[PDB]
């Protein structure tokens, strides 16, 4: 029940706000998280218009495959938070030692507004290979977007606004150009008394 | 099209 293709598994993912009260005191609020503690399928035709669609778009990448590399995560985000650092962290494992590139596309009404690319290298770990993005800064667009949601009069408006906010993450083997993982993220405001939640789906044609 | 009227699993609207 994981975000895992033939060659790569995303073990952890989180986006957070860390507040430094003093040099020895930090408070961290997780907005969304996977990995802190069969998958249903979603028809890709049902979400195509919420992601970039043209050459290199979600549909185009999905058609190139492999199809077992494509996932849709629905996050119920915990927006209940009160010297600030907005960051993202993620961890991946593979049986192979590869040079990988993670591309993150922030989208508004299915159009790309930001593209962030990071090259990641492997560390040997217990017979396998580990890849990690540790505390990468959230882009200014994202920070502004979080601020905007909080200053909306109602949470009914938050869900309608969040319906047109999506993220597409593409992880590629830099040397073979193979799609190792592709995760499409959709959002809603959480109403859980147990914090942020998620549903992970396999994307199918 | 609003997400609510799309061909999606029942779980899509059921926060864990």
């Amino acid at each position: 029940r994981s975000v895992a293709s033939s060659k790569l598994w995303m073990l952890e993912f989180s986006a957070f706000l860390e507040q430094q009260q003093d040099p020895d005191t930090y408070n961290k609020h997780l907005f969304v998280h996977i990995g802190q503690s069969y998958l249903e399928a979603v028809d890709i035709r049902q979400i195509y218009d919420k992601f970039p669609e043209k050459k290199g778009g979600l549909k185009d990448l999905f058609e190139r495959g492999p199809s077992n590399a494509f996932f849709l995560v629905k996050f119920w985000a915990d927006l209940n938070t009160n010297s600030s650092f907005y960051g993202v962290s993620s961890q991946y494992e593979s049986p192979e030692n590869m040079i990988i590139t993670c591309s993150t596309k922030v989208c508004s009404f299915g159009k790309q507004v930001v593209e962030k690319v990071e090259t990641e290298y492997a560390r040997y770990e217990n017979g396998h290979y580990s890849y990690r993005i540790h505390r990468s800064p959230l882009c200014e667009y994202m920070i502004n977007f979080i601020h905007k949601l909080k200053h909306l009069p109602e949470k009914y408006m938050m869900n309608s606004v969040l319906e047109n906010f999506t993220i597409l993450q593409v992880v590629t083997n830099r040397d073979t150009q193979e799609t190792l993982l592709c995760i499409a993220y959709v959002f809603e405001v959480s109403a859980s008394e147990h914090g942020a939640q998620h549903h992970i789906y396999r994307l199918v044609k | 099209v609003p997400m609510r009227k799309r061909q999606l699993p029942a779980s899509f609207w059921e926060e864990p």
